[PDB]
RNA sequence: UCUGGGUCGGGGUUUCGUACGUAGCAGAGCAGCUCCCUCGCUGCGAUCUAUUGAAAGUCAGCCCUCGACACAAGGGUUUGU
RNA sequence: CAUGGUAAUCCUGCUCAGUACGAGAGGAACCGCAGGUUCAGACAUUUGGUGUAUGUGCUUGGCUGAGGAGCCAAUGGGGCGA
RNA sequence: CAUAGCGACGUCGCUUUUUGAUCCUUCGAUGUCGGCUCUUCCUAUCAUUGUGAAGCAGAAUUCACCAAGCGUUGGAUUGUU
RNA sequence: CGUCGCUACUACCGAUUGGAUGGUUUAGUGAGGCCCUCGGAUCGGCCCCGCCGGGGUGCCCUGGCGGAGCGCUG
RNA sequence: CGAUCGCACGCCCCCCGUGGCGGCGACGACCCAUUCGAACGUCUGCCCUAUCAACUUUCGAUGGUAGUCGCCGUGCCUACCAUGGUGACCACGGGUGACGGGGAAUCAGGGUUCGAUUCCGGAGAGGGAGCCUGAGAAACGGCUACCACAUCCAAGGAAGGCAGCA
RNA sequence: AACUGCGAAUGGCUCAUUAAAUCAGUUAUGGUUCCUUUGGUCGCUCGCCACUUGGAUAACUGUGGUAAUUCUAGA
């Protein structure tokens, strides 16, 4: 499940390949435009408020 | 740990529980227990049963402003640039609109002297 | 591959089932089943992906009075499909195919069963969807 | 016995599906009051809404109580190399 | 444990392998894998059946002055049901 | 090419799942067809296990041996066997 | 001239509760669209008004963050 | 009840001196007229058939009243009324190997056959049905759904309409 | 390139449906609608931006998803 992550204030955004479920069953059954405390994700986004924006299916 | 279903109910479906509707024009339903699939077979309006999920939400029952605006630099200006023309209060904006209002005056006339 | 599992049966000898292909007919009248040894006293029953002896009682004057092979492709008896979902369909249907197992129609109208599909690649192919 | 096991009660689970009563400028309307009112008020009215995923049952062969109550070192018949 | 009873059976698909063999047409087998049939012994987590828990709604006729609460109709009928 | 597989003319047997022959038991009565149900037994083995032979290249088939452990089904017509 | 016999052909009757194909409909189910009544996943404005703020002079011209007014609207 | 765009570029200066005027257009518009039209109406005219003589009238058939809807007039539809309407001068029903006409063939005169086909009008885009947009479509080299075909697939989906030229 | 405007409802093909229906002549719209062209009209109204007001979206940069389409999402 790759992740489009993007900051609107410096562009620069960029896909990231996770594999671990854990860390992203702290976005699973969220609607979009939520916002959900990334700490699930590693060490390295603390402090971290994220919203969900899309995404496309398995078939796209 | 499967995907989980939701019924006729709206109730969740874990694995090994329930049954599943394939009906000829393509649709499938899944259902909790016979309960809830006599009362989908039976044309029963989901919404009118009171134990319903459908119906706990239709009825209501149990149940900001940001604007933030960043500046940045664009391509043909830098940050610091944009910043020093923005904030020219000091009277350099008058000193820029009254070398401009002698210019025009002086250009003007200076053209209609270029003219005889 | 792997071969496939048991599944109850729901359609004993003498079921008339819908006919789900474009060949004319409009029902199958199950006469027996293949791979059947039998017992004494029990009806050999069928259910999805399960090849049968059938003969059209309604349709096509020229499907009539003969015995074509046929694959139930929906079955109306829930079977459980080995990760807990008992799947039943809103009727028993089957298309007319030859022994080797290519369909004598053309199209399919309505959900294959999936038991029924990975058995039968060219009733897959023509499969409208799978349920 | 470090008590025991009962009987009620409680909680849990679960089954059905939202109780009586009260309230409503909810309600097809109808019948009575019009100095009255400037759009109202007195009755009848299936049904609807809120109280209310409420009410009711649940071991008798469901689970846990340690809450209440009484009761339990008692009875009878036998048995020896 | 003396003694007595005694139980498992058969098939298909994949691979071997379009191989051996054969001029060609055709066309195997052992090992291994996945499953079935008939039989047997159980079991109820799940799906289904039952259902007088006479459990809980609905409802016809009647009956208790009415509401409420119920009851009779040899299980009144019917829906869901531990 | 008698004998892979067959076997004429002849001849020797076995069996009591055919039908006769007889009339020993039963006439102060042994309920007389078939089917359904259910168990067991026989082998002269249809299939399966192990084999031998062929006019057995493969496949399929046929003959024969040990062998009765297991199996031998669903129906239309007919009271039927 | 007719029956009878032979050979071709063409129609007819005929059990078959015969068969096939158009078209018009009763009744049942009914995809989809449109209209109406809702619904409100979301996206904005106003009330900003906790803060540094401020100027005709604590009585804000306001420059941005920020709380959130948990109200009024599109 | 114009917050639009180009073309050359000029006039007035008293109030002065920085503003007011300026020509050619283009784009635009509520409404009127015209043009291209469209739509529904009036009168008259059609092939064979009675082995089709009584049809329409529940579910509108005929008319009235009042509405709804449509661009408008009307049973177009709704409610309440009245029982009407059409037929041997052929209704109604059926068939057509029927798109209609301008026309074509044959020719004393009268007539008889053929007109799918390049002009005019109509209809249809495999069969029906429902609509978005637009002045104009029930459009199909637009969409939506069903039916009949048929396409590619990793079977999770996606995409169609030569009675246009070949 | 993309937004915007226009056109794409014309042409072309075919004759299945269609028997007072279509169609031909004739007549009406005083019962209607009409892009575009052209001609009218556009100071007729008393009523701290006008020296000109606001937000998004394209195209574009950048990250992709899907076996796949004139498929498209986020920033
Ligand atoms: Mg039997
Ligand atoms: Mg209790
Ligand atoms: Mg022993
Ligand atoms: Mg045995
Ligand atoms: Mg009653
Ligand atoms: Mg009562
Ligand atoms: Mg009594
Ligand atoms: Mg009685
Ligand atoms: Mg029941
Ligand atoms: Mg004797
Ligand atoms: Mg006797
Ligand atoms: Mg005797
Ligand atoms: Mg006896
Ligand atoms: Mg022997
Ligand atoms: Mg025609
Ligand atoms: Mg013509
Ligand atoms: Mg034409
Ligand atoms: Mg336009
Ligand atoms: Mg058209
Ligand atoms: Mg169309």
């Amino acid at each position: 499940m790759k992740l489009n992550i993007s900051f609107p204030a410096t562009g620069c955004q960029k896909l990231i390949e996770v594999d671990d479920e854990r860390k992203l069953r702290t976005f699973y059954e969220k609607r979009m435009a939520t916002e959900v405390a990334a700490d699930a994700l590693g060490e390295e986004w603390k402090g971290y408020v994220v919203r969900i924006s899309g995404g496309n299916d398995k078939q796209g | 740990m499967k995907v989980e279903l939701c019924s006729f109910s709206g109730y969740k479906i874990y694995p090994g529980h329930g049954r599943r509707y394939a009906r000829t024009d393509g649709k499938v339903f899944q259902f909790l227990n016979a309960k809830c699939e006599s009362a989908f077979l039976s044309k029963r309006n989901p919404r009118q049963i009171n134990w319903t999920v459908l119906y706990r939400r239709k009825h209501k029952k149990g149940q900001t402003r940001r604007a933030v605006k960043f500046q940045r630099a664009i391509t043909g200006a830098s940050l610091a640039d944009i910043m020093a023309k923005r904030n020219q209060k000091p009277e350099v904006r008058k000193a820029q609109r009254e070398q401009a209002i002698r210019a025009a005056k002086e250009a003007k006339k200076a053209k209609q002297a270029s003219k005889k | 591959s792997g071969a496939k599992f048991r599944i109850s049966l729901g359609l004993p000898v003498g079921a008339v089932i819908n006919c789900a292909d474009n060949t004319g007919a409009k029902n199958l009248y199950i006469i027996s089943v293949k791979g059947i040894k039998g017992r004494l006293n029990r009806l050999p029953a069928a259910g999805v992906g399960d090849m049968v002896m059938a003969t059209v009682k309604k349709g096509k004057p020229e499907l009539r009075k003969k015995v074509h092979p046929a694959v139930v492709i929906r079955q109306r008896k829930s079977y459980r499909r080995k990760d807990g979902v008992f799947l039943y369909f809103e009727d028993n249907a089957g298309v007319i195919v030859n022994n080797k197992g290519e369909m004598k129609g053309s199209a399919i109208t309505g959900p294959v069963a999936k038991e029924c599909a990975d058995l039968w690649p060219r009733i897959a192919s023509n499969a409208g969807s799978i349920a």
